């Protein structure tokens, strides 16, 4: 039970680390622009079992655009990001869209807003309305605060699926096992335990 | 693997191979796909494997790589194409065509490779863009003509053009010259007549709903530029409107297409036109009431059900009831007869209003702004809509979202977390609304509140959610009534709020009350200001709540006593009748008491809201009394913290006391913001000892740097440190910013301040300066920077080269100080420009390239101050007139500017800064044609003219930018360019033809005279 | 969900970290609720930790005694430590650890909760 997600947007709108925040958890705070596109599985738990996503995620820079279009073939869904502190980057929406479009002519498509954490906004959310004729579902999102993180995966799993109802649930958790540390690297980690106990946590004026 | 032998070109192309590279790439996974997808890329960016695509699209028996293979093309047709001999230009055409034909032709393959016939069609778009008409006059009639052959060319003849009308009319602005974009309108104008007749006969025709969607969607596209006469001369309206609405293959489409038709201005003077658009309007809520719903079905449950495309089609319904009746409803209103379509179309916006949908809700909710805002002024129009109105008014009360101010959320009450503005946005429209409801019709309003309330008493329909949402509603609406409406209103809604606080002892129970009671006492500050009463009794009521053990309720209890006081102040200075003493002597006496169980940032802002209070007493002598009272606890705490720090300076140690001081001065921060000028006697009590502080602090940062690395900068202790000298930079940039002693400010708190931050953070390793340093600097230059010249001087060579240097080796690092440094220049520059005339000649080169710099960050806050910074100087150099200094910074940097400014113009990175790039470059220009340079800008025989040395100059500099462009492109572009340097519009557009021409070869150059 | 045979001896919200050893820094591994769970049959207590709105499984090891909480040199509010088998990725990985919580006193509790969780695991 796997879906081909395609996702697309303007260079820098925080596609790939929307992604890796799904994937791994963490926040990447460098912009390594993307060449071409990375595809990533990625697995939710839901009440209907479990949903793969093949993440394909594009590049947004036209100099590193690789196969473009050619990416978007049997696409089954789609996320189109902008970010709300560049307003081109919202111009630029209808171009992502029809070019999307043009190859996937009927699979849900969510717009994201991303980067709402910033104070400055500059894409103000009543200008937001692309998606109206469109058919596309929207939100507002940060990548870096995880504000509404989780819902265009949990709205396409809806379409996807067929179900309205479906949410996400607790994977069961195993028994963990009962391993005693290895005394013959003990007095090894203490190398990698100092290096780690001497290298400053990130963000350390944040609630959490 | 051997994936990578299909990027040798010496012998020819593997197909089978390439089959294999592309399939390892869609249907793979792991490493061999990121393979794979590397190989591919190379392969499509060769700029010779466009040579390979037609034996590919032969021989292949992937359609995949069929599709790479005419990407392949796309790329060569849109950016080299009149570089191909012509021979190869017809090839590419006959094959691409040929193509077409072929597969659709062949029923199966026209049934299961729609996608690689849809990018063929684009391709051979693509390709018309470049020849047609002038190259291929005939392209229409044989597309009409070869339409009879078959019904599968006839439908791909209408994604043909469908794709042609989007290329020209729809996404042409920035692909194309302003030239070739007329030309290709104008020859579509031209020749649509003829494409209507197909396109007609079609839908009436009427073949199979394959053929009859891809003409629609064709329409869809036509509806945006076609004139008038095509859709109400003809019989289309009607074929739209009844016809293609009964089948559920062609409903959605038509949907859209009368929609389009909708959203135009009619002539507004023709009874004929009118009664056609009443009509389409007419048939096609008769064929929604028969074929798919009728008025009283409850959408609601069939959204949330979705079924089939069930929620795209009333998302689309709503679109097009809100459309039309947003334009025409009045043509509705006058007739009886047509009473009943007005209010059964209204009927099914309420039905859609009730969906669970947050997007679709906000886009019925513009619609009955629209409405309820044209009820409120339109004479005779509200009786219309009075039973719609009542139900509008049920609809919004009962699904009002959680303001702001309401910090208490389920999830279990608990408390808030983040800002939630796509909800802040909809709570302010659902309030428009509601407000305008009530001034139509405030008995209404009135008796659906105080019902859903008295049915809360009762527990007969009590819930979290009822007596939220009522709550909100109430608060919302407040200002609508009169005050003596208003004054029976909230009694009775207090009054039933308190009953109700009683009666549910939960502790989820009474915090849900106490919030919703706190939001609406807090929105009705009229009624507080005249009952000072129950004022007093609130007020007491929250002091009590700020130590309530439910921390939401607390947190929402400081927000709600600064909220009651930004309104209420005056009755908080006075002495009342009954009263002993103004209630601010009261709040001051026992602020010790009220604030114990604060956390600091909530005693901060209970100070901040005494500092209003405050302000509002204008008898200088009393209320300098009233500061010194609220500020006693902290200026007691401080003159120990001080006393202790002076003898014997490293009790600082103490991570409690660096605490202890960094509350004291962000409680001085707190009251200085709201008491502005004002604040002036509390500062002087503390300034000389703070600065002295200052100091203290950053010898200990420094010492602990040197002592344990720069990693010291990231221990609690040293980050304590730099909030102190943090917050001393923010507690003074807040007075001078607010400042109206100006004599003061400069003679009594400048030369200590730059004394204490400038050498310090100039002699600081670059980790360990405060970019807040910078932010302070430039509030001082914006107030009284015109006062101290020197002062200014001292700021720049303390700061200008080493943060320069922290800023110029990427566009990362220190992001802070980066956006302090160039809003320092700036302010600097407008404001006492003499101090970088001033500058060594070294240093004031090193000026102009930091602002080419900025003009490179992708950085928003610096591009735009570094565009900035470059316009002012240019004007600041023109003020100067014919001296020395101005001729010599001609002569060193205008060309210098120019050529950055072009660099960003052209390099496709920074189009963000369009705007701002080409009134700089405008400038620059106007300047040299307007001879307001007195010196040769050059180094070329005498006598010549600025202007001549000016083209010359550019033309060279384009000519190797951009090699691939002709002599007379560039020649035609500087020529309209240098005519249009009084016209930005005109000059904008030329700049981006140009643009556009870069990005190809063969670009006309008369495309730049378009103007 | 395979929890409900465990008692919760402890919650507290936190963020956990994962130290890359190569690449020198921190890396966040998830932000929610962090639980001590004991389990009824074998009274052993592991730390189980999920993810805010995915309820995804960041953390899930036993509390085991050769294990001693950390500071890290940025933080007040924070504990390191080193563990060798978590399965909360699948298959058990060894892992540098860091968790910080909303306030000192949080991880204060946190590190005497997680030592008397070893006492009863030192049975
Ligand atoms: N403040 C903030 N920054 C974010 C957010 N999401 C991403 N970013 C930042 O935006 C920058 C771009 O990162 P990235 O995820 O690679 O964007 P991208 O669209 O995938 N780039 P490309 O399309 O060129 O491959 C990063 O610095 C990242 O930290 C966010 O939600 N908030
Ligand atoms: C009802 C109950 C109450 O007074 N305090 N709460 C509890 C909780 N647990 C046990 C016992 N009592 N209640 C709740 N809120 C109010 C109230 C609030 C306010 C406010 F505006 F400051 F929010 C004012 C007033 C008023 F009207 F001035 F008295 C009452 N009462
Ligand atoms: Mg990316």
């Amino acid at each position: 039970v796997q879906f081909k997600l395609v996702l697309v947007g303007d260079g820098g709108t925080g596609k790939t680390t929307f992604v890796k925040r799904h994937l791994t958890g963490e926040f990447e705070k460098k912009y390594v622009a993307t060449l071409g596109v990375e595809v990533h599985p990625l697995v939710f738990h839901t009440n209907r079992g479990p949903i793969k996503f093949n993440v394909w995620d594009t590049a947004g820079q036209e100099k590193f655009g690789g196969l473009r279009d050619g990416y978007y073939i049997q696409a089954q869904c789609a996320i189109i990001m902008f970010d709300v502190t560049s307003r081109v980057t919202y111009k630029n929406v209808p171009n992502w869209h029809r070019d999307l479009v043009r190859v996937c002519e009927n699979i849900p498509i969510v717009l994201c807003g991303n980067k709402v954490d910033i104070k400055d906004r500059k894409v103000k959310a009543k200008s937001i309305v692309f998606h109206r004729k469109k058919n596309l579902q929207y939100y507002d999102i940060s990548a870096k605060s995880n504000y509404n993180f989780e819902k265009p995966f949990l709205w396409l799993a809806r379409k996807l699926i067929g179900d309205p109802n479906l949410e996400f649930v607790a994977m069961p958790a195993l028994a963990p096992p009962e391993v005693v540390m290895d005394p013959a690297l003990a007095a090894q980690y203490e190398h990698d335990l100092e290096v780690a106990q001497t290298t400053a946590l990130p963000d350390e004026d944040d609630d959490l | 693997g051997s994936m990578e032998g299909i990027l040798d070109f010496s012998n020819d192309l593997d197909i089978a191979l390439l089959d294999q590279v592309v399939s390892t790439f869609y249907q793979g996974s792991g490493v061999q796909q990121k393979q794979a997808q590397e190989i591919l890329t190379k392969f499509q960016d060769n700029p010779d494997a466009w040579q390979k695509a037609d034996q590919i699209l032969q021989f292949s028996t992937n359609p995949q790589s069929k599709f790479i293979a005419l990407s392949i093309l796309d790329k060569l047709i849109t950016r080299k194409w009149k570089l191909l001999p012509n021979d190869h230009r017809i090839g590419i055409r006959n094959f691409v065509v040929g193509m077409i034909i072929s597969m659709c032709q062949d029923d199966e393959v026209f049934k299961t490779q729609k996608n690689l016939i849809n990018k063929s069609d684009l391709t051979l778009v693509q390709i018309l863009k470049q020849e047609w008409p002038q190259n291929w006059p005939e392209f229409i009639p044989e597309l009409i003509g070869s339409s009879s052959s078959s019904v599968n060319v006839c439908e791909n003849n209408m994604i043909v053009l469908k794709l042609l009308s989007e290329e020209v009319f729809d996404f042409s602005a920035e692909q194309m010259t302003q030239a070739k974009a007329l030309h290709l309108k104008n020859s579509m104008s031209k020749e649509f007549e003829q494409i209507f007749k197909l396109c007609f006969q079609v839908l009436e025709q009427g073949s199979s709903s394959s053929l009859i969607v891809a003409t629609l969607e064709s329409l869809l596209r036509y509806l945006h530029w076609i004139p008038y006469r095509y859709i109400y001369e003809t019989n289309i309206l009607e074929l739209l409107s009844t016809k293609f609405m009964t089948s559920p293959d062609t409903r959605a489409i038509t949907l859209k297409c009368l929609t389009e038709v909708s959203n135009l201005k009619i002539p507004q003077d023709n009874d004929l036109i009118k009664r056609q658009t009443v009509l389409f309007f007419q048939n096609t809520l008769q064929q929604i009431a028969t074929s798919v719903m009728p008025v009283t079905a409850d959408l609601k449950a069939t959204y949330a059900n979705a079924n089939g495309n069930d929620q795209s089609f009333l998302q689309d319904l709503a679109m097009f009831l809100t459309t039309y009746l947003a334009r025409n409803r009045a043509l509705l209103e006058s007739d009886e007869s047509l009473r009943e379509l007005l209010l059964n179309a209204h009927q099914y916006l309420i039905q859609l209003s009730k969906i669970e949908e947050r997007e679709l809700f906000k886009t019925t909710l513009d619609y009955w702004h629209n409405l309820v805002a044209d009820l409120f002024y339109e004479p005779l129009k509200k009786h219309i809509y009075e039973e719609i109105c009542s139900q509008l008014r049920l609809v919004i009360i009962e699904n009002m979202v959680r303001p702001e101010e309401v910090l208490v959320v389920e999830n279990e009450i608990v408390r808030e977390f983040v800002k939630e503005s796509d909800t802040i946005q909809l709570y302010k429209s659902e309030r428009e609304v509601l407000v305008y409801l009530t001034h139509l019709n405030v008995i209404d309003t009135e008796e659906i509140m105080i019902s859903k309330l008295a049915r809360q008493i009762d527990g007969s329909e009590w819930s979290w959610h009822n007596i939220n949402t009522l709550s909100w509603a109430i608060g919302s609406i407040s200002g609508t009534m009169s005050e003596d409406t208003e004054k029976r209103f909230v009694v009775t809604v207090i009054k039933d709020l308190l009953g109700l606080c009683e009666q549910k002892r939960g502790k989820d129970n009474k915090a849900v009350v106490a919030s919703d009671i706190m939001y609406v006492v807090g929105q009705y500050p009229r009624f507080l200001k005249a009952h000072w009463n129950f004022l007093r009794t609130v007020i007491l009521k929250l002091f009590k709540f700020m130590h309530e053990t439910h921390e939401g309720v607390q947190d929402m209890a400081c927000d709600t006593f600064i909220k009651i006081v930004q309104k209420c102040k005056y009755h908080f200075v006075i002495q009342q009748p009954r009263e002993s003493e103004p209630f601010i002597q009261t709040i001051i006496r026992d602020i010790q008491k009220t604030t114990a169980d604060l956390q600091p940032q909530q005693v901060h802002t209970f100070y901040k809201a005494c500092g209003i209070i405050i302000s509002e007493e204008r008898s200088v002598a009393e209320r300098n009394r009233l500061l010194s009272d609220l500020m006693q606890l902290p200026n007691m705490a401080w003159d120990t913290i001080v006393e202790q720090s002076t003898a014997n300076p490293t009790l600082l140690l103490d991570s409690e006391t660096v605490k202890i001081i960094a509350n004291i001065i962000k409680t001085n921060v707190a009251v200085c913001t709201s008491m502005g000028a004002d604040f002036y006697p509390q500062l002087g009590h503390i300034y000389y000892n703070m600065l002295q502080l200052y100091r203290a602090v950053s010898s200990m940062i420094s010492a602990q740097v040197a002592a344990e690395g720069l990693i010291a900068t990231k221990t609690p202790k040293v980050r304590g440190l730099r909030t102190i000298k943090k917050e001393i930079l923010k507690l003074v940039e807040t007075y001078i910013s607010k400042a109206r002693n100006l004599d003061d400010v400069v003679k009594v708190l400048v030369e200590p301040l730059l004394n204490a931050v400038l050498e310090d953070y100039m002699n600081n390793v670059p980790d360990a300066r405060d970019a807040e340093v910078l932010n302070c600097m430039t509030t001082v230059v914006e107030k009284v920077g015109h006062m101290i010249p020197q002062g200014v001087i001292l700021i720049l060579q303390s700061v200008f080269e080493c943060t320069l240097d922290m800023i110029n080796k990427d566009f990362t690092e220190y992001p802070e100080h980066r956006v302090e440094f160039y809003k320092l220049l700036k302010v600097i520059n407008e404001k006492s420009f003499a101090a970088f005339l001033e500058l060594p000649p070294a240093a004031f080169k090193l000026f102009v390239d930091a602002i080419c710099w900025a003009f490179k960050h992708n950085n928003r806050d610096v591009e735009v101050n570094g565009l900035q910074i470059a316009l002012d100087l240019v004007k600041n150099i023109e003020r100067m007139g014919n001296v020395p200094f101005a001729n010599e910074f001609h002569k060193n940097y205008f060309f210098i500017f120019v050529s950055e400014t072009f660099f960003v113009l052209t390099d496709s990175d920074h189009k963000s800064g369009f705007s701002k790039q080409a009134l700089l470059l405008m400038k620059l220009i106007s300047l040299v044609y307007d001879n307001k340079i007195s010196v040769p800008l050059y180094q070329v025989p005498q006598g010549t003219s600025n202007q001549v040395y000016l083209s010359q100059y550019l033309a060279n500099m384009l000519s190797n930018a951009f090699p691939h462009l002709t002599s007379e492109q560039i020649a035609s572009f500087l020529s309209a360019l240098t005519k249009q340097c009084k016209d930005l519009v005109v000059f904008k557009g030329t700049l981006r033809d140009f643009l556009v021409q870069i990005k190809e070869v063969g670009g006309d150059p008369t495309d730049y005279l378009f103007a | 969900t395979m929890e409900e045979d465990e008692e919760v001896l402890y919650k507290v919200r936190a963020k956990l970290f994962r130290f890359d050893a190569d690449a020198k820094e921190w890396k966040e591994r998830g932000t929610g609720d962090c639980k001590f769970l004991k389990n009824k049959k074998t009274n052993k207590v592991r730390i189980l930790m999920r993810r805010d709105k995915t309820l995804k499984i960041c953390a899930n090891h036993i509390i085991a005694p050769e294990y001693t909480l950390k500071p890290n040199v940025g933080s007040d509010r924070s504990w390191v430590y080193a563990c060798t088998a978590d399965i909360a990725e699948g298959e058990a990985e060894a892992f540098t650890f860091a968790i910080r919580f909303g306030s000192k006193e949080n991880a204060d509790k946190f590190k005497e909760e997680f030592e008397k969780a070893q006492e009863i695991n030192k049975k």
